[PDB]
RNA sequence: GCCAGGAGGUUGGCUUAGAAGCAGCCAUCCUUUAAAGAGUGCGUAAUAGCUCACUGGUCGAGUGGCGCCGCGCCGAAAAUGA
């Protein structure tokens, strides 16, 4: 199980959402993880792929 | 309630804290300990410092008072001759030098502490705990 | 110490006390309860 | 045997600053006890016998009577410390109402300020009523607490209202386990009507909630209630999501939150390792449940080993919960002793040829390196200089000569483990066009480096913590005692409140689950801070114990 | 043996988280005095306290130590019954 990319924490459970997809990188980045879920949440900040990436609705309060 | 107990201890300026023995001392009296940080420290204003006995009372009703004493002559010595913090060890290494009217002040300030409230004892006296500290002297 | 062949008086608070036949060596904390053997 | 009222009066000013009035005075000590009098609406409630068929009431069997009077007396004086009515009272030497008792008293227990030591006695029943009606007295109600605290659905203060009327808004707490009703969630609400068979959702996580049933533990039986008041207490069923301290409102109920956030700080590290790891993401499984039925603890691995570090507040605690393991979960870890970040270093100035002379099929890719090493302070950083003793080495090397520098140093000499805290330098070396790579002076760099460490004075740098010790100056001596045992010397000790805190140095190795110590030197006085500081050596001997196979 | 004094510079300096007679290097004083140390042990977190040293009060006749020689006593357990 891969990852969704920059931002992480995990450390060993999360319940990483087996997903499914591989690149020319890992031989297998099979079955990712997602974010969200039971752990990790996105990204400390993100402005896009928050539909993996965790982060809500950036509620900048202005 | 709580019947007279004058405890006199060896404050130094500077701490205005009651962590203990002030705590178990006077803790039984209700010490205006904070008046004597805020009193004694001008008392001695013209250096505002040094290491200090004190003597603090209760009253019944609580009533307090401070009593001052006069400051040490191993520090009324690192003044006088110049040292830092010593001379490392009374037998080896020696700053500064002691002479016939320095020592004659270190006497002079602490005339009623020494021991011997008489001058004609105290200048040799202290200057043979001169040697204690390692002091060297200048002898004429 | 307590029972051996060397035996001294280690602690002047302590004293030899030759009693029921054989060299002791007595004090108040019986630590240094010493004894010829 | 033991029983005594000066006993525990005396240790409640000596221990904190209680200000114990009490109203309750026993008749006969030890064995002897048949009742108790009453100095608070002045009678002598006496409990004739030990399982308590039969009881009575009758006066004082003519010993105490003045006794319990003075204590009295005592009260209405102490009452001089709140209204105006008691005082003066006790100034005209006028008899208190047995219900102004009621108020001063009430008054000042609920403001935290009398300490109404009712007492009696539990396996022979004796002096039970008297505290119900005590409870009944002076025990405070919801109506009485001051405003609860808590956020808003936007962030500031509340404004959490007894009224049975307002918006919904609860809490709860315990999670039970049953066969019938399945999990069982225990609450106290605070503001808002809640019906049984209804809905509500989870101010916390953002979860719609159906309220199943609303429940009641009544002492043998449990009763189901048609619904819950604002500002009682009651347990209900269904909610499959909500843990524990979830703010619970209703269906709308303005999505408000609250403040409480409370700390289950960590002093036990135990550790614990399965026979094959296999068993080990099983036993995963297990705090799966463990980890989320008691909030406590945290089972977090250290970086530097392997193994899953159990952390968690007690002794027997983890103790506890590895019963729990081997009993109904059944895991085969042979419980060990936590391991500990091990780094090295070394102590001298060296200076070696990493030649490369090497030729291959043509390409040769050689690198003679000639670097000097120093090293410095532990605790700098890491160090290297732009150290040309002219221009020989290429500039592609300078980013790259030093990796393999730094590359050798993942592992060291020894047993071979991040070798930090060195200066390093470097001065000279050797050039060609085709028979040099990149590669090929980070490998003269890696060369160069193991030999220059190797030898070049070796060393283990043990961490160490800084502790502050959380004690009085008691069981201070003995800790400083304990410290001092423990291969490491303190430094530090600024007279404290309630306490005399002392700032500890203490090597990470030894130490060790020092919380089963010094709970029990102290007696529980309180304990220390995990504060981290930084390593250096372990004593010669301690070094070449390590040095296994 | 008993009563009592048993002190002041002082927390000697040097070290040291602190080393105050008192865990440690140097040292290697001077004075109030009849007499009281830069200390002998215990104890303290380091102070505190206790304490020996020393000198009087009582006392009333012998006492304390160092070496030698003779004989001894511990040192000193194995096997059929002494």
């Amino acid at each position: 199980a891969y990852i969704p990319g920059e931002g992480h924490n995990l450390q060993e459970h999360s319940v990483v959402l087996i997903r499914g997809g591989r690149v020319k990188d890992l031989p297998g980045v099979r079955y990712h993880i997602v974010r969200g879920v039971y752990d990790a949440a996105g990204v400390k900040d993100r402005k896009k792929s928050r539909s993996k990436y965790g982060t809500k609705k950036p509620k900048e309060a202005a | 309630k709580k019947v007279v107990a004058v405890v006199k201890l060896q404050l130094p300026a500077g701490k205005a804290t009651p962590a203990p023995p002030v705590g178990p001392a006077l803790g039984q009296h209700g010490a205006n300990i904070m008046e004597f940080v805020k009193a004694f420290n001008a008392a001695t204003a013209n250096m505002g410092d040094a290491i200090v006995p004190v003597e603090i009372t209760i009253y019944a009703d609580r009533s307090f008072t401070f009593v001052t004493k006069t400051p040490p002559a191993s520090y009324l010595i690192r003044k006088a001759a110049g040292l830092e913090k010593g001379a490392h060890k009374p037998g080896r290494e020696k700053v500064g030098r002691i002479t016939w009217e320095q020592v004659l002040e270190i006497a002079k300030q602490k005339m009623p502490d020494l021991n011997t409230t008489d001058l004609e004892a105290a200048a040799r006296m202290i200057a043979g705990s001169a040697r204690s500290m390692g002091v060297e002297v200048v002898g004429a | 110490m307590k029972v051996r062949a060397s035996v001294k008086r280690i602690c002047d608070k302590c004293k030899v006390i030759r009693r029921h036949g054989r060299v002791y060596v007595i004090c108040e904390n019986p630590k240094h309860k010493q004894r010829q053997g | 045997t033991g029983a005594d009222l000066w006993l525990v009066i005396r240790t409640m000013q000596e221990r904190l600053g209680a200000r114990p009035v009490v109203m309750q005075l026993p008749i006969g000590r030890e064995d002897t006890f048949s009742g108790i009098i009453d100095v608070l609406r002045m009678k002598a409630y006496t409990y004739g016998n030990d399982l308590g068929t039969d009881i009575r009431e009758i006066p004082i069997p003519e010993e105490y009577l003045d006794q319990a009077r003075e204590y009295h007396e005592k009260l209405v004086e102490v009452a001089a410390d709140f209204d105006e009515n008691i005082m003066l009272k006790y100034l005209e030497g006028e008899e208190p109402t047995e219900e102004e008792l009621v108020a001063a008293i009430r008054k000042g227990t609920i403001d935290l300020k009398i300490t109404p030591v009712f007492l009696g006695s539990a396996l022979k029943n004796k002096g039970v009523q008297l505290l119900l009606d005590a409870v009944v007295d002076y025990l405070p109600s919801p109506l009485d607490i001051p405003p609860i605290k808590g956020t808003t659905p936007e962030g500031e203060v509340v404004e959490i209202h007894p009224d049975p009327n307002g918006p919904l808004a609860a809490l709860a707490f315990k999670i039970m386990a049953d066969p019938y009703v399945g999990r069982l969630t225990f609450i106290r609400v605070y503001s808002g009507t809640l019906t049984s068979g209804s809905y509500v959702y989870n101010t916390t996580k953002g979860r719609k909630e159906r309220v199943a049933r609303l429940l009641r533990m009544h002492a043998n039986h449990r009763e189901e209630v048609e619904e819950l008041k604002a500002g009682d207490l009651g347990a209900v069923v269904g909610l499959k999501e909500t843990i524990t301290g979830d703010t619970l409102v209703g269906e709308d109920a303005p999505r408000v939150i609250l403040e409480s956030i409370e700390v289950p700080e960590p002093v036990i590290d135990v550790a614990i390792e399965p026979k094959t790891k296999a068993d080990q993401e099983k036993l995963s499984q297990a705090l799966a449940r463990l980890a989320e039925e008691d909030p406590t603890f945290r089972v977090s691995t250290h970086p530097e080993t392997g193994q899953t570090i159990i952390s968690g507040m007690g002794e027997l605690h983890l103790e506890i919960i590895v019963d729990r393991l081997k009993r109904e979960f059944k895991v085969d870890a042979n419980v060990g002793k936590p391991q500990v970040a091990y780094r090295e270093t070394i102590t001298k100035p060296v200076d070696v040829e990493g030649k490369f002379i090497r030729q291959t099929g043509g390409r040769g890719q050689y690198g003679h390196v000639k670097i000097k090493v120093e090293p410095l302070p532990r605790g700098s950083g890491f160090e290297f200089v732009n150290a040309i003793v002219g221009g020989v080495i290429p500039k592609e090397y300078i980013p790259a000569v030093q990796k393999g520098i730094e590359e050798a140093m993942q592992s060291g000499p020894l047993i071979g483990f991040p070798v930090v805290d060195i200066k390093v330098t470097l001065y000279d070396g050797s050039y060609h066009e085709v028979d040099s790579s990149e590669m090929a002076f980070k490998i003269a760099g890696s060369m160069a480096i193991k030999e220059a460490v190797q030898k070049g004075d070796p060393v283990i740098l043990e961490p160490i913590m800084r502790v502050e010790v959380t004690t009085p100056e008691e069981y201070m001596g003995d800790v400083i005692g304990d410290l001092n045992a423990r291969r490491g010397q303190i430094l530090g000790m600024e007279p404290r409140g309630n306490a005399q805190v002392i700032r500890a140095f203490v090597p990470l190795a030894e130490m060790f689950g020092y919380a089963t110590d010094l709970r029990s030197k102290t007696q529980g006085r309180g304990s220390f801070v995990m504060f981290f500081d930084h390593y250096q050596e372990v004593p010669k001997q301690v070094q070449e114990k390590l040095i296994k196979g």
